[PDB]
């Protein structure tokens, strides 16, 4: 009873995918749903859309040939499916509505396309050793190094210490992402006190706990 | 359901359109062929938040209803999804009442542009109805 | 079909303060949409039909124009009106704008610099890389220069900046040197130099001992 969508999708080039929309709560068979495609930095394209009961498709010029929907009427779920992918396919897909009585988007799906293989990370510790005072403030970070693809879920100390952390996001070099997360705590807790950074990247079921020890 | 001619010429005569205003099912017919190659489910949007809608592309600004255009006047009083079935019935219905306003099969700009002045009743020459 | 263009693209604004931002169409349209999209949540219908707001906008933000000029103008800059908004003609072929970000404003502050060396771990991999965090500050430009050894640069380095904090209106950036384990053992001075508005001369972080 929502307008829910597939899980993130991987793909090497040149096949095709399929991303569903289990549009739920209202009579499916009477309302158009939309198809938008966002590239992070250059934003949003319309890719077209399906009316449910009839199969009737609109799309955009650039996206005929490469994408067609299905809807299917029993599981009240739409499906986009997308031919022959390549590197510039990788984005969010959103479905939604936009119409006088509802409008609500999708959450989105991601999809990268590649030939390259899930890469568990490395997790390495920063710790300061030379700890000279900027102020009685320790920063302390986890680098986690060499991964494919995303994401990852760094957490520090369990949970725990949530005020103060700074996770940037990740940068793909050699065809694997670089992550980075801080904590800072006042100098009294490190060493004294314990903080663990738990790394998970669920694409390669790793779960890491680094300790920052000094 | 791409309808094919003949098929839906029987169903157009049956359904009145011959000579409807003046028009015979020469006209009826060769519209439907060049607004939407007789498929049913037809749809094509337009510049002002208005889809075309069926056999015959009716505008949801002023004929039917689809609750995401502006200057909605739905003058047939109908659900456009309507107008997206296998059996003309509700769009010979609204086909009545546009050419009825005084303008004629005019409002059909593919009708305009291939089917007017013409031979429109070679759309049936060979047909049986 | 028609090209949107956006302008600014990016922009800032005090809370309780005037923000006009415009999207102007290459062609005539008949009606435009705005669209609001936060961090990590997909956008949201935000003026639809030129200035019908959607449920759920508040009243303080009005959209206008016709054919060519459009916009969307908040009265008083609420901190939750801090977003990317986005234009589109829902036209035959649909296509959005850029955008406009909307940061919030507030006083210029200094980054607190850190430098991180080699960890133990990564030089048994056969790499280093020096990490280097400048956080909290405002305005959003910085610019971080290297010096392997004294006077260098360097070209492999990967930077990535934080996003407006939010319990605050700071930005954040990583800055690394990855270098290979012996090309790192055949140096000494790593060097972070930080140059922001917030002062005139550089924040320099530095260590020295790869060797011994």
């Amino acid at each position: 009873v929502q307008l829910q969508q597939s899980g993130a999708e991987l793909m090497k080039p040149g096949a095709s995918v399929k991303i569903s929309c289990k549009a739920s709560g209202y009579t499916f068979s009477d309302y158009w749903i939309e198809w938008v495609k966002q590239r992070p930095g250059h934003g949003l394209e319309w890719i077209g859309e399906i009316l449910p009961g009839s199969g009737s498709t609109n799309y955009h010029e650039r996206f005929k040939g490469k994408a067609t929907f299905t809807a299917d009427t029993s599981s009240s779920t739409a499906y986009m499916q997308l031919n022959s992918l390549t590197s510039e396919d990788s984005g969010v897909y959103y479905c939604l509505h936009g119409n006088y009585d509802f409008d609500g988007w999708g959450q989105g799906t991601t999809l990268t396309v590649s030939s390259a293989k899930t890469t568990p990370p490395s997790v390495y510790p920063l710790a300061p050793g030379s700890a000279a005072q900027t102020n009685s403030m320790v920063t302390l970070g986890c680098l986690v190094k060499g991964y494919f693809p995303e994401p990852v879920t760094v957490t520090w100390n369990s949970g725990s210490l949530s005020s103060g952390v700074h996770t940037f996001p990740a940068v793909l070099q050699s065809d694997l992402y670089t992550l980075s997360s801080s904590v800072t705590v006042p100098s009294s807790p490190r060493p004294s006190e314990t903080v663990t950074c738990n790394v998970a990247h669920p694409a390669s079921s790793t779960k890491v706990d680094k300790k920052i020890v000094p | 359901k791409v309808f094919g001619r003949c098929e839906l010429a029987a169903a157009m005569k049956r359904h009145g359109l011959d000579n409807y205003r003046g028009y015979s099912l020469g006209n009826w017919v060769c519209a439907a062929k060049f607004e939407s190659n007789f498929n049913s489910q037809a749809t094509n949007r337009n510049t002002d938040g208005s889809t075309d809608y069926g056999v015959l592309q009716i505008n949801s600004r002023w004929w039917c209803n689809d609750g995401k255009t502006p200057g909605s006047r739905n003058l047939c009083n109908i659900p456009c999804s309507a107008l997206l079935s296998s059996d003309i019935t509700a769009t010979v219905n609204c086909a009545k009442k546009i050419v009825s306003d005084g303008n004629g099969m005019n409002a059909w700009v593919a009708w305009r542009n291939r089917c007017k002045g013409t031979d429109v009743q070679a759309w049936i020459r060979g047909c049986r109805l | 079909d028609i090209v949107l263009t956006q302008s600014p693209a990016i922009m800032s604004a005090s809370p309780g303060e005037k923000v006009t931002m415009t999207c102007s169409a290459s062609s005539s349209v008949n009606y435009m949409y705005w669209y609001q999209q936060k961090s990590g949540t997909s956008p949201k219908r935000w003026i639809y039909d030129t200035s019908k707001l959607a449920s759920g906008v508040p009243v303080r933000f009005s959209g206008s124009g016709s054919g060519t000029s459009y916009s969307l103008t908040i009265s008083s800059m609420e901190t939750e009106d801090a977003a990317t908004y986005y234009c589109q003609q829902w036209g035959r072929n649909p296509t959005f704008g850029g955008g406009t970000k909307l940061e919030i404003k507030r006083a210029d502050a200094a980054p607190t610099v850190s430098i991180f060396p080699p960890s133990s771990e990564q030089l048994t991999s056969g790499g280093a890389s020096v990490v280097c965090f400048l956080n909290n500050f405002y305005p959003k430009d910085i610019n971080v220069k290297w010096k392997i050894d004294g006077s260098e640069r360097q070209n492999g380095v990967l930077n990535s900046w934080t996003d407006q904090d939010s319990k605050d209106s700071t930005y954040s950036m990583s800055s690394t040197l990855t270098l290979t384990k012996d090309e790192y053992e055949r140096h000494n001075s790593y060097t972070c130099e930080a140059t922001h508005k917030t002062s005139t001369s550089p924040i320099v972080k530095s260590f020295n001992r790869n060797e011994c």
